[PDB]
């Protein structure tokens, strides 16, 4: 899976057979990682208007 | 159960009888009227595609509608700020109340901005705005971006402040020219006048009167604090096409999958294209049917602030003898407040409350010669025949300068032999 | 301005251009690795095969899939892949590998 | 500020009439050597009405004025075919 | 200005243009020229380019009309206004107020526009201001006086009888006032004498 964005830190745990991570609007917005086994949020970096 | 259509009453209808009213009511009626709503703007970019580069390739022979759609929502934002500009500025000076309180028993504290409150609203604006309830984030990281208005609530609360000191201190001519002051029993009889009740009726009980508008300020302050539903199934309707919005992205549309990364992740471009176009089509036919949505709420918003604006310089800047249209019965003045995405008026019309049965004649006749009454109705208690207004029972003896004489008595089928006193 | 309004003399106004973006820079790439090697030289080249009907089932897992050793062992005569590009096998992770 | 972060402009503390609206009650014009203003906006004359219990107004000239006031009516009228316009 | 007329010629003739520029786009074809697709095509392999330039813009004429009856809806709200203005500012005199001008309505005068109407509405507008002593009414020898259709002010000395609108100093007479009631009932009440001729 591809994505673009922030990657930070989080305080919301997942489960141990739980490794995906979804919203109202189905963009990726919290990962598991595959060898830290840490959770990570997605934060896009597009935000702003002119 | 089959529906009932109120009270079930006969008039008691005879070719001689009148109900004149003895006593009356100052009832102050609410009315809740939209005037904006919230200005949102769609890019089709982080809609439609995002971050991806051969979905802007692929838009650019869908250019010119993502254009039009700019074009409309930017035309509904400033549609908006001039519908909020032009209910909310009827006057181009900004008038204060004066320190002193004493407006001849008549207590207006709870329609008046509060200085010690850190907002500078009244009570009744407070607990209005504290009735109406306004994931914004996740929805401007879509592409989801809501405009902030341009009247700030301070600046509509200044200007309703404005047009609230013009009514109490001036009433109508601040909305006609410059603004006379005149003091408010003063005023509020001529709100009586311009009806058709004279002054004396208000200068003989104007403590009746003001403590019935006082009274009745309270009630619309208790029913109001205990509905807004004018203001509420807007922003519903509103926040409810932006969420449909929001859950118009996980449509397959007839493709694999509705994530563009999850499609280049598994697809190359030759097999790709139709799918991706496919998804353009159906996000692209959403986006139409949401600016199509938008564009019949914002030309009924617009004629509700057009209504509004009418109201607001028929009722608040002057007494309007239009029949129920600034309150339910004769119209002394309106007073605005400032809302959500709206305004609320509170029409203080006057209604006449008791009744008595009364034997009349259109005419009388004196020495052969039929009068008329002026401006008035000849009534009967039975023995005696007086003349009186048209709304309050007022004992006034037949004198030849309250009527005026029109020929003689056989033209006329119903006309009685009364003297005048002729003094 | 000039460009999204499509004139040369602007009116006063407020006109809206391309938002603001931000470009990347790097990209991050999170596999588990695998020391060990899925099986292809006895898979594609046993001593004896079945029939149609009692068609051979294998799984494949726990291993690091390469498709780089068909196109040095024999010449193959089709090699169809429907649904995904043959060529993107490597940019993708496998899930529930049977032959 | 609230409508956002803006560039090329400067702040002034007066108040003046709105020329360009920007949002959140600030407008944006020219004339302040020269350069972009923004400002908080203003609404009017800051007076009060001289109020009393026995104080009146009344006027002693006047001034016949004739306003104007621009309204639409019809527009142009326009007819689609289709036969000449998807297709030829 | 006339920008209220100018701004439905102008958004007219830009939704023409853009039904002009939608004519250019291929909305997913090899070219956007029918004459070119079926000189590069038979038939047989032509209906999908010819079907998806069909569907292309005829979704852009459907855009077209849904602006053009919702910018009719529009301009016949605007129309009926304009319709009642002239049926009660012209015809009549209204006194709806802020309908018919900024002041007290006299008449109003349509002009013929392009696409449009133009009122001059002639408004009575008061000008100048003096300060008076007043009272709702007067006490002549414990009869209360009301004024039938004016004001009761004063320059300082005298009392006299004016107009709300225009200031005419008169003497207070019995003519031009009405007797309702005692003195004692009005809170604000002077006592001013009636020279009764």
């Amino acid at each position: 899976l591809t994505g673009t964005g922030v990657l930070t830190e989080s305080n919301k745990k997942f489960l141990p057979f739980q490794q995906f991570g979804r919203d109202i609007a189905d963009t990726t917005d919290a990962v598991r990682d595959p060898q830290t086994l840490e959770i990570l949020d997605i934060t896009p970096c597009s935000f702003g208007g002119v | 159960y089959t529906m009932s259509l109120g009270a079930e009453n006969s008039v008691a209808y005879s070719n001689n009888s009148i109900a004149i009213p003895t006593n009356f009511t100052i009832s102050v009626t609410t009315e809740i009227l939209p005037v904006s709503m919230t200005k949102t703007s769609v890019d089709c970019t982080m809609y439609i595609c995002g971050d991806s580069t051969e979905c802007s390739n692929l838009l650019l022979q869908y250019g010119s509608f993502c254009t039009q759609l700019n074009r409309a929502l930017t035309g509904i934002a400033v549609e908006q700020d001039k519908n909020t500009q032009e209910v909310f500025a009827q006057v181009k000076q900004i008038y204060k109340t004066p320190p002193i309180k004493d407006f001849g028993g008549f207590n207006f504290s709870q329609i008046l901005p509060d200085p010690s409150k850190p907002s500078k609203r009244s009570p009744i604006e407070d607990l209005l705005f504290n009735k109406v309830t306004l994931l914004i984030c996740a929805q401007k990281f879509n592409g989801l971006t809501v405009l902030p208005p341009l009247l700030t609530d301070e600046m509509i609360a200044q200007y309703t402040s404005a047009l609230l000191a013009g009514t109490i201190t001036s009433g109508w001519t601040f909305g006609a020219g410059p603004a006379l002051q005149i003091p408010f029993p003063m005023q509020m009889a001529y709100r009586f006048n311009g009806i058709g009740v004279t002054q004396n009726v208000l200068y003989e009980n104007q403590k009746l009167i003001a403590n019935q508008f006082n009274s009745a300020i309270g009630k619309i302050q208790d029913s109001l604090s205990s509905a807004l539903g004018k203001l509420q199934d807007v922003v519903n309707q509103n926040a409810q096409a932006l969420n449909t919005l929001v859950k118009q992205l996980s449509s397959n549309f007839g493709a694999i999958s509705s994530v563009l990364n999850d499609i280049l992740s598994r697809l190359d471009p030759p097999e790709a294209e139709v799918q991706i176009d496919r998804l353009i089509t159906g996000r692209l036919q959403s986006l139409q049917t949401y600016v199509t949505q938008q564009l019949i709420r914002a030309a009924e918003i617009r004629a509700s602030a057009n209504l509004a604006a009418t109201k607001m310089s028929e009722c608040v800047l002057g007494q309007s003898k239009r029949v129920d249209f600034c309150g339910k019965g004769y119209h002394l003045m309106s007073f605005p407040q400032s809302a959500p995405h709206g305004v609320v008026f509170l029409h203080v019309t006057y209604v006449p409350a008791q009744e008595k049965n009364f034997t009349t004649a259109p005419a009388i006749c004196h020495d052969g010669k039929a009068h008329f009454p002026r401006e008035g109705v000849f009534v009967s208690n039975g023995t005696h025949w007086f003349v009186t207004q048209r709304n309050f029972y007022e004992p006034q003896i037949i004198t030849t300068d309250n009527t005026f004489v029109s020929g003689n008595c056989d033209v006329v089928i119903g006309i009685v032999n009364n003297t005048v006193y002729d003094p | 301005t000039k460009c999204t309004l499509k004139s040369f003399t602007v009116e006063k106004g407020i006109y809206q251009t391309s938002n603001f973006r931000v470009q990347p820079t790097e990209s991050i790439v999170r596999f588990p690795n695998i020391t060990n090697l899925c099986p292809f030289g006895e898979v594609f080249n046993a001593t004896r095969f079945a029939s149609v009907y009692a068609w051979n089932r294998k799984r494949i897992s726990n291993c690091v899939a390469d498709y780089s050793v068909l196109y040095n062992s024999a010449s193959f005569s089709t090699f169809k892949c429907y649904g995904v590009s043959p060529t993107k096998l490597n940019d993708l992770c496998f899930t529930n590998v049977y032959a | 500020t609230r409508a956002g972060c803006l560039i090329g402009a400067e702040h002034v503390n007066n108040s003046y009439e709105c020329d360009i609206p920007i949002g959140a009650g600030i407008c944006a014009s020219y004339q302040t050597s020269q350069s972009i203003i923004a400002y908080t906006m203003s609404l009017g004359a800051e007076n009060s009405v001289a109020y009393s219990n026995n104080s009146i107004a009344i006027p002693t000239n006047f001034t016949i004025s004739v306003t104007t006031e621009i309204l639409p009516v019809s527009m142009t009228k326009t007819s689609v075919d289709c036969t000449m316009y998807i297709c030829g």
